[PDB]
DNA sequence: GGCTGCTTCAGTATTTATACTCTCAGTAATAGTGCTGAGCTCTTTA
DNA sequence: TAAAGAGCTCAGCACTATTACTGAGAGTATAAAGATACTGAAGCAGCC
């Protein structure tokens, strides 16, 4: 089973799972850190973004890879906005300083 | 009547028939639990039982 | 973008100042329309459009119209997009009491009263009342009233006297409490108090005082009266997406949470009956604590079908919350997964895939090719071509493959190489090949595994892979700098097979003179491969600057020896393969080549290596059958007199001979000795029975069964394997741990009968269940563990220090383990080094120790080194190199800005996956000495020493230590110190079957206040005869005299008391309970007979609760500073003691469970952290009563020899990392010049660099003590909440962090992934270098 | 049933009861036990009318979207969601 | 034959540095109209710039330079 | 008056059966609504 | 004879008034209707 790309939940916009569903692979906190015992960086970050939520971002990557441009927007992810808000939903005001 | 089609279309204690052999049809009869209604639980597992 | 993240508190204006609008309606859609209500929980009025750029009124179409309101639809008008964020509030009618903040536990809230939590509680649900201001009477402020009492009291006092019950009295408080005045308060208090419990909750308080007065922050805001709502469509009417349906059932505790609110106002309306206002004041609280957090009352609301529903919290926690669901794990695209298979045509560096995965998993990059081509000329077009596979398409993707990396993995992610790079060759099949070596690294079978992969896009991104995660750039486990790419099983049976030698075979032993002619002399069928043969050969060496030069000789060898040789690269010795080469030799063959060549050669050898192999296993025919199973004939013999006497011994003991258990003991030994012997008689048998002529009569060698060669080998299978195959295998265990008394006479080669394999079914149901349990224990702690480290990175190279610790081989007492060969190798000395002979100064000052210097050391007899150590770098946020030394995978000294907790982390939590659940003769020659001596001589004219910390210590003949033991008080040595020993013999040996109380001197004793009854009793000795005044417990004893105890005054013919020689003291010492001197009244002794006679887990949960910081069970009391010891006050409960200096005053007077047996006398004066009792270690006074390294050495050496008992193998500088962390903040004990408190805590290296700066001043700062916390403990305690919320309980850490209004400069890794920037790591530690230096 | 609806269910009577106390009879029905209890009765069954035809209202809304990503949908299920929205209905 | 960064490193003893300028040199080269230094046999872009790295002419000195002079 | 042991709790690993009566209420769909034009109607006399 | 007036009325987009009509409300007066395991931490509880 592959995916290139296809849906996303919506909760979330990570990408939907499941094989029936054109899911995507499980990566987890375990590969997380195998990434980061190397210096894996652009990997590990395009990794959990660009492909996964970075809806801005991973139009424009879809965009470039499709007219001969590697290059990443990093951008930030979007279900951590979700964490955010839902923070702010209970009084805990939170922010982020200048 | 509802709570009888419950029971039998909707207990833990019930599925699909395994039919994919004349062997599994037979081993998924001749089969004994103790989960569900009055049963410990998959992570209730004690180490004795 | 932008930097640091702060929490805080709201007031609830800052919720209206967030909330576009208020939403009353409690209900949704029409049902008709579908479409939101006018004023309701998903309603456009507040949230916006549901379309984009339009709404209901249709009036606004283009960019001409966007934008301004609505008047029919009264939306703005824009994209749907900001619906998804914008968030919402109710007016509350009544004012709420916040839950977190009232069940912190402790409440951060009953507290901030003072107040016991129940009765704030009673408040709440008002089943109570509460007293504010209570005024002219004698009622308080904080005191509340059973309903009763305030209705008699009000009728005498319905005046301006106050007592009420609810959120209002609380909000009143709270509002009606200032701060700076009672801070005072709790200052004088604290300063006055000597109750240590007063003064901790009184400085518990204090602190969360100047907390709350220290920023901004109002108490009463945890009164809620303004709720704030979540955005609409994050909780979704129904998520539809895809499969089941959810019901995202936030909405309903909304809405029944919102319908009782105007129920409330409602019925405020009209004029209710106060007591059910009262009710319905209730179902509000309840309401909106269900919302915040279900479960913390008593009845958790269930949802349906018996299930509790979600709260805000839920969305939180757990394996499921955000964090451990989507913020860190989280699926992505342009991935696949399969089965996997072997295909070893394949070199090193590449992976077969198939032809289908490999075309979804590029169609972009298929798209920019076409297009760029002009094959295609619009998207459309390309979606159809590659629809239909136009047979182009293949071509173009060959080309976008060329070299292309692609990134494999497995599921259960261990360690740093379970996840790699490859170069894909395209497959017409469904599944993946795979190089057959890096098989072990994915602990893979090939039984139906399922491996996944993953695609780099950016050339930045393939970089990395490419120099990074490649197969030919990860050969050196980062465990142990073992080669971890061992040819793991068929290829060793292949080569086995090869480099052997038969009796006679055709044409042994002729001469030959090049291995062209061995391989030819093969295949041509006219020489055979295992014969001896005389050939002319040639080899090189590097040993000169560089130069290879080759020389020649003639050996005598077998064929295939030289037929492999040809492979064998340059730089390599002959002799290095004359051997019969089981697996381990191939090993360290391939470790020297890497250590010498360099990497090439050796990938290219590896390959070689398995292509010859695969090819000559191939060639052997290498089966098995029913005869390669051997049998032992005398089997039946050793079995048939083994039960002959265990009938006898029955027989025995059911004529009442003997006890049971011991016959049961001799039961256990008759089998295991029989067991023994038919394992030698089959193993031997077998191994030798080649028996064949060689021109003359016979020879016998080792011999060729398949089994035994797999054994010999050492590819597969264990020796006791075969024992089980032909020897019976033996006796099993019990559901409890107890054995049958019969044991399992049979083997596999026969048929077992129905009872033992019965037996044998119980015990492997038994290890399976504990392979699950084990499995999932080692999931929690490598957690833990990952999660201790998690940010500990190379950041310099030179900390700029002389000190470390001196390591040194280990000793059990018995043999060595660890040659000091290894803990030297690869680690950065500080110290130089000198040679046994004084002067000898050996390797330079502050060198990287590489092997060459192992050398040069070992054949030195050098005995122990200093080397700088992680626990004793001198820099902050990280660690300097050289500290730390080589990257243990790649040998040289480890480069500037590696991740080494996370790999360490890993490396620890691995092996976990397997793991389990008197005399001194000396052997060896060489000379004896001892150290912590004190000893006496006899009649016998002999050495005895005299104390329990003598260490015996056997030095070999060299110069390096080989033996030493601890020998207890009162044992006898033949010998004395400084001669010679041999082996066989006891040098010394005393009795552990009694205490040891000896004066060592001959005189007088005395039955000194030993009066029977009252403190001894008399012994009539049923066993010689001897009227030994015997002493009892005093405590068991007399209730009067237990306190004047015996003494034992030391005295001469004189009968005054001796003075100790040299001494000014005698021995005034008691004879406890059951301490009995048999010799009479006023007997002269000489030493050599005792004074009184008192006749006398470790699986990974060890691991775990170690590095837990856990509980010795029952410490032992070391010393805290040097005197002597007294007694004073006594059974205050338990018993007592004081310690006093030789200088200073006696600051210890501590009790004693009276059980506990003492270790030194009083009149001694011992030196701080001598072990004054028995028992284990306590790790925090390990470390304050012995400094740091003590308990470094310590925690290594016990996890190093649990992993020892399993043969694994992890460098220590991991074990030594993760202490590193252990310790991390310091309690300050002097505020110094300094500002800090004195009975609180700072992080160590921040409060260092603070000396650092105040030390450059003359006002010397705080002085502290570094302190001991468990990896739980340190893993909330950090700079970081956020890492923290990642880890355990949310809920505690989250809102005190809140509380206190931190503010977070993320300043680590689990942080950085988050937000997602590029980590510290590796080019992000580059990277961040440069955007610190912008600012 | 459900613990949470009852909660909400005597929420309503209670308010119910309130009100209509105002209105009570003495000479006729010498009763006010039933009365309260029959006014009761009524809230209760306007308020589970009410919640059932709601959820009535969401099982409506989902049945109307079945186009969600690629082939392979489902049978079984989607006729009970059905046969339910028809059953509410058909009150 | 590009397949071990050994040499790679042997000009850059940081195995890190690597990446960085092997990632501006394939930016470069890539979509910007900068030719290969090193005769090219069909071999991708990213592995043109590590045959530039491999032979002692292109790093961070002489490239930044080139920059420079180009500024 | 400060002082140690028990203790209790808290943190880990599909799909819900029985009003009644107006009584109103104001709403949203919905036919009534009237244009524009235009296209055919019609005759004109050149 | 046939190009060219001036009007007779029929497609084709609204509008206001409408009409089921669904919702909100107000009356309601027989009853008594349960098989982890562990570690830890403050609070409680008895003591010299
Ligand atoms: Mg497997
Ligand atoms: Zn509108
Ligand atoms: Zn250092």
């Amino acid at each position: 089973h592959a995916r290139s790309t296809g849906s996303y939940s919506l909760v979330t916009q990570q990408p939907l799972g499941g094989k029936a569903q054109f899911g995507g692979q499980r990566f987890g906190e375990m590969e997380v850190w195998a990434l980061e015992a190397y210096g894996a960086a652009y990997t590990l970050q395009e990794m959990l973004t660009v492909k996964s939520d970075d809806v801005n971002g991973r139009t424009k990557m879809y965009k470039n890879i499709v007219d001969g441009n590697h290059q990443m927007e990093p951008g930030m992810p979007e279900s951590f906005n979700v964490l955010l808000k839902e923070i702010r939903s209970l009084g805990i005001n939170i922010e982020l300083e200048d | 009547s509802a709570a009888v089609k419950e029971f039998f279309g909707s207990s833990q204690l019930s599925q699909f028939m395994d039919q994919n052999n004349p062997l599994s049809e037979i081993t998924h009869k001749r089969r004994i639990s103790a989960l569900g209604p009055g049963g410990l639980t998959r992570e209730r597992a004690g180490f004795e039982v | 973008e932008f930097d640091a993240i702060k929490i805080a508190l709201a007031s609830p204006d800052m919720i209206r100042s967030w909330s576009f609008g208020e939403v009353k309606k409690p209900e949704t859609i029409n049902y008709r329309t579908f479409k939101p209500e006018r004023d309701g929980l998903f309603c456009a009025r507040i949230f916006g459009p549901v379309k984009d750029y339009e709404c209901l009124c249709g009036k606004y179409k283009r960019l001409k119209h966007r934008g301004v309101i609505c008047e029919k639809c009264g939306v703005e008008v824009t994209q749907t997009k900001v619906r998804r964020e914008r968030m919402g509030h109710i007016e509350l009618a009544s004012p709420t009491a916040h839950i977190w903040f009232l069940k912190s536990l402790p409440s951060r809230i009953g507290l901030l009263l003072d107040m016991p939590l129940r009765d704030i509680e009673r408040v709440l649900y008002f089943e109570s009342y509460v007293v504010i201001e209570g005024g002219m009477t004698n009622l308080e402020r904080q005191q509340i009233l059973t309903e009763e009492q305030y209705l008699d009291a009000l009728e005498e006092f319905g005046d301006e006297f106050d007592a009420k019950m609810g959120a209002e009295a609380i909000q009143a408080l709270l509002k009606s409490m200032d701060l700076e005045q009672e801070c005072e308060q709790l200052r004088e208090e604290l300063n006055e108090t000597n109750s240590e419990t007063k003064r901790k909750k009184l400085t518990k308080r204090i602190k969360l005082l100047e907390a709350f007065v220290q920023s901004g922050n109002k108490p009463e805001w945890m009164i809620l009266t303004v709720l704030p709502v979540l955005p609409p469509d994050l909780r979704p009417l129904v998520p539809l997406d895809g499969g089941r349906f959810a019901t995202s059932d936030l909405n309903d505790l909304y809405r029944r949470v919102i319908n009782r609110n105007n129920r409330l106002k409602r019925l405020l309306d009209l004029a209710a009956p106060d007591i059910i206002v009262r009710n319905e004041k209730r179902m509000l609280q309840e309401a909106v604590d269900a919302l915040l957090d279900n479960g913390r009352r008593g009845r958790a609301i269930t949802g349906s079908n018996k299930r509790p529903l979600k709260s805000l919290a839920d969305m939180i926690k757990g394996k499921q919350g955000r964090f451990r669901q989507n913020l860190l794990g989280k699926r992505v695209d342009y991935s696949g997964r399969s089965v996997i298979t072997v295909g070893p045509y394949l070199r090193l560096h590449q992976c077969g895939l198939p032809k289908k995965m490999a075309l979804e998993l590029f169609k972009p990059f298929i798209y920019g090719k076409l297009e760029l081509r002009g094959l295609a000329t619009t998207i459309k077009a390309a979606k159809k071509m590659v629809e239909r596979e136009e047979a182009v398409v293949w071509d173009i993707l060959d080309e976008v493959i060329r070299e292309h990396p692609v990134l494999l993995n497995r599921a259960p992610t261990l360690h740093r190489l379970g996840i790699q790079a490859f170069e894909p060759v395209l497959i017409e099949g469904k599944a993946i090949q795979l190089h057959p070596l890096v098989c072990a690294a994915y602990n893979a079978d090939f039984d139906g595994d399922q491996m996944a992969v993953h695609v780099p896009l950016t050339l930045e991104a393939q970089l990395e892979a490419r120099a990074l995660m490649m197969s030919t750039n990860n050969i050196l486990s980062p465990a142990n700098g073992e080669p971890i790419i061992v040819p793991s099983q068929d290829v060793v049976l292949g080569l086995y097979y090869m480099t052997r030698d038969c009796v006679n075979a055709k044409g042994e032993g002729m001469v030959l003179t090049g291995p062209k002619e061995a391989e030819r002399l093969y295949r041509s069928g006219l020489a055979s491969l295992h014969a001896r043969v005389k050939v002319r050969i040639t080899e090189y060496e590097k040993d000169a600057n560089g130069e290879l030069v080759a020389k020649t000789s003639l050996k005598d060898t077998t064929v295939g020896r030289a037929i492999l040789w040809m492979i064998v690269p340059k730089g390599l010795p002959y002799s290095i393969v004359n051997q019969a080469l089981g697996k381990k030799a191939i090993s360290k063959m391939l470790n020297t080549c890497y250590r010498i060549l360099g990497l090439k050669p050796t990938v290219i050898f590896a390959d070689q290596i398995m292509y010859t192999g695969f090819a000559y296993a191939a060639r052997s025919g290498a089966s098995v059958g029913i005869d390669d199973m051997v049998i032992p004939e005398k089997k039946h013999e050793i079995i048939s007199e083994a039960e002959a006497e265990v009938a006898e011994i029955q027989e025995q003991f059911q004529s009442g001979l003997v006890t049971a258990g011991e016959r049961y003991n001799k039961v256990i030994d008759i089998w295991a000795a029989a067991n023994d012997r038919v394992s030698k008689a089959m193993m031997d048998n077998l191994q030798t029975e080649t028996v064949i002529n060689r021109d003359g009569q016979e020879e016998k060698q080792v011999s060729f069964n398949s089994i035994y060669m797999m054994a010999d080998s050492g590819a597969r299978g264990s020796a006791a394997q075969i024992r089980q195959l032909a020897g019976m295998r033996g006796l099993m265990a019990k559901p409890d741990g107890s054995i049958i008394e019969t044991p399992i006479t049979a083997n596999f080669r026969e048929g077992l009968n129905v009872l033992q394999y019965f037996i044998s079914t119980h015990g492997a149901r038994k290890g399976l269940a504990d392979t699950a349990l084990k499995t999932a224990n080692s999931g929690y702690l490598t957690r833990r563990l990952v999660d201790v480290a998690q940010d500990l990175v190379v950041t310099e190279d030179d900390c700029g220090t002389h000190e470390g610790i001196m390591m040194t081989p280990v000793i059990e007492g018995g043999d060595v383990k660890e040659p000091l060969r290894d803990r030297v190798l690869g680690r950065v000395t500080a110290e130089d080094v000198l040679k046994p002979g004084t002067a000898d100064i050996l390797v330079p000052r502050n060198t990287l120790l590489h092997e060459q210097w192992c050398d040069l050391l070992e054949e030195n007899s050098v005995d122990a080194v200093k080397v700088r150590s992680v626990v004793s770098c001198d820099t902050d946020f990280g660690v300097c190199a050289h500290c730390y030394g080589r990257d243990l995978a790649r040998g040289h000294i480890i480069n500037k800005g590696e991740a080494i907790g996370v790999i360490a982390a890993q490396s620890i939590g691995e092996p976990g996956t397997q793991l389990t659940m008197s005399s001194i003769q000396v052997k060896n020659k060489g000379s004896i000495k001892l150290s912590n001596v004190k000893s006496v001589v006899n009649s016998s004219g002999k050495l005895v020493i005299t104390s329990r910390n003598t260490e015996l210590k056997l030095i070999d003949e060299f110069g390096r230590t080989k033996e030493s033991y601890k020998v207890p008080y009162g044992a006898v040595l033949a010998k004395g110190d400084g001669e010679q020993v041999a082996g066989g013999e006891t040098v010394a040996n005393w009795d552990p079957h009694t205490m040891p109380v000896i004066t060592e001197v001959s005189g007088f004793v005395r039955f000194t206040d030993m009066i029977d009854g009252q403190t001894i009793t008399r012994q009539t000795d049923e066993l010689t005869g001897l009227s030994s005044l015997v002493v009892l417990d005093s405590a068991e004893r007399t209730a009067g005299g237990k306190d004047l105890r015996p003494a034992l005054k030391i005295v001469d013919a004189q009968g005054n008391d001796v003075l100790i020689p040299g001494t000014d003291m005698p021995a005034q010492y008691f004879l406890p309970g059951k301490a009995i001197v048999q010799l009479e009244d006023g007997v002269q002794i000489s030493s050599g007979d005792t004074l009184a006679r008192i006749p006398q887990t470790g699986g990974l949960p060890r691991v775990a609760d170690l590095f837990e910081a856990r509980r010795p069970k029952e410490p032992a009391i070391l010393a805290e500073i040097s005197g002597i010891v007294s007694f004073g006050k006594e059974t205050k409960g338990k018993r007592r003691l004081v310690i006093t200096p030789v200088d200073g005053s006696d600051p210890y007077e501590e009790m004693i469970p009276k059980w506990r047996q003492l270790n030194v006398f009083e009149g001694e004066r011992v030196e701080r952290g001598d072990v004054i009792s028995d028992g284990p270690e306590a790790p925090h006074d390990i470390l304050r009563l012995r400094g740091v390294h003590a308990v470094t050495r310590y925690i290594v050496n016990e996890v190093q020899d649990v992993y020892r008992l399993q043969g694994v193998k992890i460098n220590d500088k991991h074990i030594e990392v993760i202490v590193r962390q252990m310790l991390r903040k310091a309690t300050i004990v002097n505020a110094g010049s300094s500002d800090f408190l004195e009975g609180e805590q700072v992080e160590y290296s921040r409060v260092k660099i603070a000396n650092r700066e105040l030390e450059a001043n003359g006002k010397v700062g705080a002085t502290y003590s570094r302190d001991l916390l468990g990896i739980t403990k340190a893993s909330l305690a950090t700079e970081s909440f956020i890492s923290a919320a990642s880890f355990q309980e949310t809920t505690r850490v989250l809102t005190e962090a809140a509380v206190a209004g931190k503010r977070d400069e993320l300043r680590g890794l689990k942080e950085n992934v988050i937000v997602g920037r590029l980590i510290p790591a590796g080019t992000g530690y580059a990277y961040h270098q440069d955007r610190m230096r912008r600012r | 049933y459900t613990q949470s609806w009852k909660q909400e269910m005597i929420a309503d009577g209670i308010e119910a009861s309130i009100k209509g106390l105002h209105n009570f009879d003495e000479t006729k029905y010498k009763n006010p036990h039933a009365y309260i209890t029959q006014a009761c009765f009524n809230a209760f069954v306007q308020r589970i009318k009410k919640e059932r035809k709601e959820v009535a209202k969401k099982y409506s809304y989902f049945v109307h979207n079945v186009y969600d990503s690629r082939d392979d949908d489902m049978v079984a299920l989607v006729d009970e969601t059905f046969i339910q929205d028809i059953y509410d209905k058909m009150t | 034959a590009r397949v071990t960064v050994q040499d790679a490193v042997e000009k850059i003893g940081n195995r890190f540095d690597l990446v960085l300028v092997a990632a501006r040199r394939a930016r470069q080269m890539q979509v910007g109209g900068k030719d290969p230094l090193v005769p090219e046999e069909n071999d991708k872009t990213t592995v043109i710039a590590l045959r530039e790295i491999e032979e002692g002419l292109i790093n961070n000195q002489i490239l930044d330079v080139r920059e420079r002079q180009e500024q």
